[PDB]
């Protein structure tokens, strides 16, 4: 029951940017100001990317809090007969929807609903001050959404294809086969899926017709010219009529490009303005190649003062795994905290040679990735990460370079989880966990991005028989033979491995994290040695095994389905460690001091290096090999083997899952600031860390266009309403 | 690619 609501007491923290703001020159501030705005604008697209009803809910909420703030609306709600606790549930839901840019959780892809009675909420709404100034729109919004706002029907409970779940990346009638047929179409046409959606219409015969729609300001109308424009037309692919179009999110992307172009005026150099230029092209024409071009310049731009990025980037929430969720961020580099990470880059080339694969499976060059520590001013999208490795185009990754970011003010925000909130750890591990967790975190973040995602080469063949490796002389360490598998033109990591692609890659990255933290240089660069370093190493591992148990809450047994890719990866690593045996890890079910079912994880530190290391090395080798050669049959067999959740002894993971569910703790919500223009001077606005303050932070987010933005989301939404 | 907190 507790899975589908947010609890009234859910944590809220405020991201801290003041001193990072103070560092910025008058020009950098205006650059950042126009960039944040673009980010925030596009962030609203994530709504259409969540659920059918999400746009309506956001418009309903923003209209409510425009007319009355949480304290004014409280007066009305309590006159209407709500208890303070019911009203609080409302705030929390509002905050959650704002926080997620939708009514499904970003971490776990699960629906949440208001924790108060429906007929009660309706009173707070229909009788509100907002309903008095515009009764037409308010009553029309509540009619189109409120049912779906509360509906827990099993098919609505999680994101996904088929009738199992909800997805807006696809029309409701789509299934896994549709997505696969589409993926194949996009590949033969050498067209990226990051920015698209799939809509399916059927005639009276029942014959499926597919619209692949690209995101852009320009409709399919009389364009300028492009690599996109030549592709707008009807095709026939394996018996299926295909139409490629554009104009998705058009009026939202228009606001974005307006702000990017304003930003261009304040750009610090030629790389920044050249990338923004290409960004504008990308969002105007719907050209993903124009994004790649922009990303190239952005990689060239090293150690800026204000760092940022925008676009359709992460493919996590596309059920199939090829489609990206819009996001953008604006951040200030921190020179101090960036010192260590540069020491890390200086020694990275060295450290790569510790990884359990030949130089033939490692990238030919090793350019310098430029790792930096940032303080986030704005992160718009489904959620805020700890660290990032970008961009996501692999050709650029190995021919050009990439950037690594640790966001030091996101880390700082969670040092949280007080001792009583530490589940399944013995008293003595609790102490170490509490002491070394933060430092253990800085390390895993660094190794993960730099050496985890930034290592490894893919074997490719272009239009000709030309390989980026040497075919005849390259030996596969597993097969003792030549390389029989590789990527062809149009093929990508995401297209080939699809469903497991995002997670499999994450599993690889966190495994090198665990593997290389054992090295003493890695640890001294972060400033630890002796009886400190060994403690952070330990907790890193203890942290991983624990997280693999907690991962269980994100598995859906009925569907045999993992809902979060980082959690699945951590469960796989937990299982690889268990399978090694020899006493490294034990899960012992127990009884809680509160009487309910509990459990204990035990890690033996003396066996990490003797048992654990050998196990991970073996695992890593198999992972890279299958990725480089892009072997999907093998890759899937290996990964879906370890990812299988069963009741087999001694673990009994299905049964354990129930104890995990019982003891689960809900993820905190984070409040972000607002930048305001006074004229030449720009200022930073801050908010209370509570549901109310997060609501206000959105209330004041769009002072100019808020009412227009709402109607825009509304119409974008009803236009496509026939598809779900 | 992301690392979550």
């Amino acid at each position: 029951d507790t899975q589908y609501i947010l609890p009234n007491d859910i944590g809220v923290s405020s991201l801290d940017c003041r001193e990072a703001f103070r560092l910025l020159s008058p020009t950098e501030r205006l650059y950042a100001y126009h960039l944040s705005r673009a980010a925030w604008y596009g962030g609203l697209a994530v709504l259409l990317q969540t659920s059918p009803e999400a746009p309506y809910i956001y418009a309903l909420l923003s209209r409510l809090f425009r007319a009355q703030d949480p304290d004014q609306l409280r007066q009305h709600a309590l006159a209407e007969g709500l208890t303070e606790e019911e009203y609080q549930a409302f705030l929390v839901y509002a905050a959650g929807v704002y926080s997620n840019m939708g009514n499904y959780k970003s971490f776990g892809d699960t629906k949440f609903v208001p924790n108060l009675p429906k007929e009660k909420l309706e009173r707070v709404i229909l009788g509100s001050e907002a309903a008095q100034q515009h009764p037409e729109e308010v009553r029309g919004l509540w009619q189109t959404c409120g049912e779906l706002m509360f509906s827990l029907e099993p098919r609505l409970r999680h994101l996904g294809l088929g009738k199992e779940g909800i997805t807006t990346y696809f029309s409701g009638n789509c299934t896994m086969e549709d997505a696969k047929l589409a993926q194949d179409f996009l590949d033969s046409q050498n067209l990226s899926a990051y920015n698209t959606r799939l809509f399916k219409e059927v005639d009276g015969e029942g014959k499926p017709y597919y619209e692949v729609r690209l995101a852009s300001v320009l409709g399919s109308e009389p364009s300028l010219d492009s690599e996109v424009t030549s592709k707008l037309k009807s095709y026939e692919f394996r018996g299926s009529p295909f139409q490629v179009t554009r104009g998705d999110y058009a009026p939202i992307l228009q606001k974005v490009v307006e702000q990017l172009e304003k930003a261009k005026a304040y750009a610090a150099n030629s790389h920044q303005g050249q990338m923004l230029a290409q960004y504008i092209e990308s969002f105007t024409q719907g050209s993903i190649e124009a994004h790649k071009r922009g990303s190239r310049f952005w990689i060239q731009d090293k150690g800026p003062i204000v760092e940022s990025y925008i676009g359709f980037i992460e493919s996590y929430r596309d059920p199939f795994g090829s489609r990206g969720e819009f996001e953008g961020f604006v951040a200030v580099v921190n020179k101090a905290m960036s010192a260590k990470f540069e020491r890390l880059v200086a020694s990275a080339e060295q450290l790569l040679k510790e990884l359990p694969w030949p130089p033939t499976f490692e990238k030919d060059k090793f350019l310098t990735p430029d790792f930096t520590s940032l303080d986030v001013l704005t992160f718009a999208g489904s959620g805020i990460p700890a660290g990032i490795n970008i961009p996501n185009y692999d050709d650029l990754r190995q021919t050009e370079g990439f950037k690594n970011v640790s966001l030091g003010n996101v880390l700082a925000v969670a040092y949280a989880t007080q001792r009583e909130k530490l589940t399944f750890l013995e008293e003595d591990d609790k102490d170490l966990y509490i002491l070394w967790k933060g430092p253990s975190f800085d390390v895993q973040v660094g190794l993960h991005a730099l050496l985890g995602h930034g290592s490894g080469k893919l074997f490719v063949q272009d239009e000709k028989g030309a390989f980026n490796f040497d075919q005849e002389t390259v030996i596969n360490p597993e097969t003792g033979e030549q390389i029989q598998s590789w990527y062809r033109s149009g093929e990508t990591w995401d297209s080939k491995f699809s469903t497991i692609a995002s997670s499999y890659e994450e599993c690889r990255a966190e495994s090198v994290g665990l593997y290389l933290c054992l090295h003493p240089q890695v640890l001294e660069i972060f400033g630890f040695e002796g009886a400190d370093a060994e403690d952070v190493i330990y907790v890193n591992w203890l942290n991983m095994v624990r997280a693999g148990l907690l991962a269980l809450e994100f598995y859906t047994p009925e569907a045999f389905n993992w809902r979060q890719a980082h959690m699945q990866a951590r469960f796989v690593i937990l299982r690889v460690l268990l399978e090694a045996g020899e006493g490294l890890v034990t899960i012992t079910p127990t009884t809680g001091s509160d009487g309910r079912p509990d459990a204990r994880v035990r890690l033996d530190r003396s066996k990490i290096r003797s048992v654990g290391k050998p196990a991970l090395e073996r695992f890593l080798r198999r992972l890279q090999v299958l990725k480089s050669t892009g072997d999907v049959a093998g890759g899937r067999a290996l990964y879906e083997g370890y990812a299988t959740v069963t009741d087999a002894p001694p673990e009994c993971f299905l049964t354990l899952r129930d104890t995990v569910l019982l003891r689960k703790e809900s993820r905190k919500l984070i409040v972000q600031p607002n930048t305001r223009l006074e004229g030449s001077d720009v200022q930073l606005l801050e908010y209370e860390a509570s549901a109310a303050g997060l609501i206000r932070s959105f209330s004041e987010r769009f002072p100019e266009d808020g009412p227009e933005l709402e109607e825009i989301l509304t119409q974008l939404a009803t236009a496509d309403a026939r598809f779900w | 690619v992301v690392y979550p907190w």
